């Protein structure tokens, strides 16, 4: 690459500029070795394979001796997944007239879950149907994230990361063993799904976590980075509703780095904010055998007259089941306020 | 006579008085198996009785809570079955021995969380005005946006103007719609909130998640929203300067920071 | 008929399998009092029951283990007693009613733990896949050596040929003898390890912590080794770059970076 | 090992790499060897230990 | 034969024996129901039984405590009743067979804390020496004052010299008062301590607040002070190098730095 700025610090009558050849290796599969940075370098030089890298040689500054720390940006994806790209027709969300290429956080999962410089997991263990639906969805929505490792820290806390922004579930099914998704949507049919009654599946339940409403917040800050330019920036979202019930103003800030725009930080905050002040209702109840095909985030009915409980759709949660023994089959749940808009 | 009465070793009858009041509403409640007449105000005996835990006060708001244990049929608690009031229930705790006519006051609180474990009983846990400082004070931000919500003591701008008045005309799951509001601009009520009357001088708050021609969309659902009902609909403001000045003309009040800098330091590299 | 009996209130006949696999080699046990044939393959019945105590999916690897009760002589369990056996032993648990021959899957994993409490008893800790994700992602270091085991998939070296097939001569309490090995440089093999068949398809292997002449020195002890049966044994690569090419001509592959840089930046203080 | 697995142990005290590698063959040898742990009771005899 | 003994599977007669030293005085309990004479040394029986909770050494000293429990009315225990001695209580432990003369040391410690949760009984919590290791060990700042205090093994200040004997005038709840002390200047006393002696080679310490004129403030109150004893009383160092030379001429051991730099780094901005 021929980069051209002798003058960008004003050149001699500055502090110089930056005028020299840029060299990249990315690292292939099949790079070869670049003859001049051997022959620069000498001695035993390896080709450099699996790792991008860069070799530049010209001007870097002048007048003084002290040279200025650089900012580069690079964008990634596709050179990933080793070899064998994963559906790659829905990889890349175009953001911004094309300005921001985001990865679909379904395929960053699946990469972290299968990727053989990560886990290396066999892809045979993935459920395909699930997470093909998953990636569908999200880039119809066009959901994508970008992210950056330098933490060092076990996958779980960049899984949890990751499902907290998309607001969806992994679990390894307990019927089939492969790892499954579900996506916290408002995208199924009441009749459709499974209901629970005293009479039909139904032992007790104890739990009932009325709630309340005078408390919970008024306004929400939400914190995102721009990936155009890397500044920090945030929205701002206000429940006029609430606020006008509230004594005095309070306040939370949650920060969602990983948004590369102020749109889908916004939707993202919606969703938040209906799911904190809308006041969910949570129910600890105990069924039989029937609830024995139910799995993480899968919603069902449940209805219970002498409760005064009408007929409400609750997402599943924690699961203790005992199948010998006791037979105690035992469920938390927690009524359905999950949905990402998409205005 | 109460504190000779708790002093008395032969005299004590204990009695524990609750009052949940609600701005115009109260709901007064004994522990006793017969009501009792105290300030003019009578207290309901619940068939199966009304009692409580204790009170610690320790100086931790997580752990100085107060429960109280009821059937699953009490008036004040069944409000929290379907939905959370949007008011908070002040409860009040007195303290007063079988004939006599004087009381003590020893709790004073809120409604912090109610559940039903049991079909024949009702937990309801209290909380105190302290724990109210356990969420941040920063409540400052050097960002664009104006950072207040419409209407609040620091935009100081008046809202009754502005109030809608309307009956709406058909009332779905997720989406209430009026004709009169059809005659505004497509997102003129965006951000607002909806307020009627439920009972007394109290009215319940529903925020707005958008507003489009005749429909509005209803956070949460339109759940327990009467289909003939008056309904008080505010607009909202979006927060930025033009939406602010355009609209309401509030621009001194402005609190946002629009155009001051963005990154610009005075200890950086270069600074062209 | 398998979820029709679940849901029948009078014909519940409950009965869990489990299935304990490595690669070739398959333990089949039943908590029943007796035997039970499914899918070709019947299941032992065990002297005194085999249970466990429940299944649990809370999203928390650490909390979300599984427990099998068994007693102390049951032959899956009995390889555990002297050392753990180099692969891990898959389990996968069925359900299935006495008189039908459809069976359900419920818990698929692998061996987490095992310990004998009781000479009677013993107790077996299994964990599925999701705790495998609690340790480091990082896995990359700008260091001079190789930084990859050799033989994995960055190295892209194939081991066959540098297989080696021989008997020892002497086995001592931490020390391997062989002839064969004296003819190779010191430290030819060391880093390699050593595979033999215990059963079937399945070998146990064993790290060299250093090769010397005609004696090997195995990492713990060499107990488990068979005095007469035949071993295999790899070499071993240092990681220096001299030694990937000059012994394995892999130097494309390196993935070390011995002379790019060691410290030098570009925003450091003065260049000379 | 089905995928590869890695931790990090820093050591600052070392000030010599041979030093390092003798101590990281010992952490190892500790933590693959499959250590076997017992809970024993005892009556006096182990009194002295 | 105590070791024969503990083998012995039918002589098994276990005795403890505490024994509590103070410098000179020493104090001695047994568990049994007869007094015990070991190395000379005759151990009382306390009505009621001595008894403890068991010995742990798992290498954390929050969690290997040693409990003692006896009667309120144990001597060692009952100075502990209104103020703690200066001087640490060591504690013995030695296992002993009622008839053999042979006693093996199981346990050496303190007095880490003493308690009277029944007036029928006393729990004692007894600390290792192990447990003086949590805290920090930095003991050096860069500060103006001498940051040392007087007479310890740094200053290298010889107090003898300084020591007053006197018999106070009069004694108030919180203020000692003697003419004596009143020929000297302001401020002279400040910062010494009072030490009287209580039993044997055994003195009881005292800090002091203030010295004013003829009247002493004393830390904590004057409670246990004898109105008639003897009291010796010591002068304290302000810490300032000024003090330290004109008063102690200890300027060449003097630990503060006074003058040698407040702020001034050679990395800074601009040094005019
Ligand atoms: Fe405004
Ligand atoms: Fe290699
Ligand atoms: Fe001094």
């Amino acid at each position: 690459v021929r980069i051209n700025a002798p003058e960008l610090f004003g050149g001699d009558k500055g502090e110089g500029g930056l005028d020299g050849t840029l060299d990249v290796l990315f690292g292939e599969e099949d790079q070869g070795v670049l003859p001049r940075l051997a022959a620069m370098l000498g001695g035993l030089v390896p080709a450099f394979r699996g790792v991008t890298t860069c070799f530049y040689s010209g001007l870097v500054t002048s007048v003084n001796p002290y040279p200025k720390k650089w900012e580069i940006l690079r964008r990634g994806g596709n050179r990933l997944w080793d070899g064998n790209p994963w559906y790659p027709e829905k990889q890349f969300v175009w953001l911004a007239d094309g300005q921001i290429k985001a990865m679909n956080p379904a395929h960053i999962l699946y990469l972290v879950y299968t990727g053989r410089d990560f886990r290396g997991l066999a892809r045979t263990r993935m459920d395909e149907a699930s997470w093909r639906a998953a990636a569908d969805t999200l880039y119809a929505e066009g959901f994508g994230l970008c992210f950056e490792w330098t933490r060092s820290d076990s996958f779980k806390n960049f899984c949890e990361t990751v499902k907290s922004h998309i607001g969806a579930e992994v679990y390894p099914n307990r019927q089939t063993g492969q790892i499954s998704i579900r996506l916290l949507r408002d995208d199924y049919n009441v009749a459709d799904l499974p209901l629970f009654d005293e009479d039909s599946g139904l032992l007790e339940i104890t739990q009932e976590k009325t709630g309340s409403t005078s408390l919970a917040p008024s306004q929400l800050i939400v914190k995102y980075i721009d990936q155009i330019d890397g500044a920090q920036r945030q929205i701002i979202v206000n429940n006029n509703a609430v606020a006008a019930s509230q004594g005095r103003r309070s306040s939370e800030e949650i920060e969602f780095l990983g948004v590369p725009t102020g749109e889908l930080a916004g939707r993202v905050g919606e969703r938040e904010m209906r799911l904190k002040t809308t006041g969910l209702k949570r129910y600890k109840g105990v069924f039989d055998r029937r609830a024995r095909s139910l799995n993480p985030g899968q919603p069902f009915l449940i209805r219970s007259t002498p409760r005064g409980i009408p007929e409400t759709v609750v997402r599943v949660g924690r699961i203790e089941d005992n199948f010998l023994g006791d037979g105690k089959i035992t469920l938390t749940v927690v009524q359905d306020q999950f949905n990402l808009p998409a205005t | 006579s109460f504190n000779s009465r708790e002093s008395s070793l032969a005299d004590g009858q204990p009695v524990r008085l609750y009052q949940f009041s609600r701005g115009a509403i109260r709901w007064s409640y004994n522990s006793s198996d017969r009501d009792i007449t105290y300030q003019n105000q009578i207290f309901r005996t619940v068939p199966g009785g009304i009692t409580d835990n204790g009170i610690i006060c320790s100086g931790d708001p997580q752990s100085d809570q107060f429960v109280i244990t009821a059937p699953a049929d009490l008036d004040v608690a069944l409000l929290y079955k379907t939905r959370s009031p949007s008011d908070a229930i002040d409860l009040v705790v007195y303290d007063m021995h079988y004939g006599d006519a004087e009381a003590a006051v020893s709790w004073v609180g809120q409604i912090g969380d109610v559940d039903w474990p049991t079909v024949d009983s009702c937990r309801i846990t209290c909380v105190s005005e302290d724990e109210l400082m356990d969420q941040p004070g920063l409540t400052d931000t050097y960002c664009r946006t104006c950072t207040a919500i419409v209407g609040d003591h620091r935009c100081k701008v008046n809202l009754v103007p502005y109030r809608v008045t309307l009956t709406p005309q058909s009332v779905s799951a997720w989406v209430i719609s009026s004709g009169v509001v059809a005659g505004y601009a497509d997102g003129w009520f965006t951000g607002g909130y909806v307020e009627w009357q439920v009972d007394g001088d109290n009215y319940d708050r529903r925020f707005i998640e958008q507003h489009a021609g005749a429909d509005l969309h209803i956070l949460g659902g339109t759940e327990g929203i009467p289909a003939g009902g008056q309904l008080r609909v505010y607009p909202g403001c979006d927060g930025l300067a033009q939406t602010c000045d355009d609209k309401f003309s509030n621009l001194p009040n402005f609190r946002g920071f629009n155009a001051m800098q963005g990154k610009s330091p005075f200890d950086g590299d270069q600074v062209w």
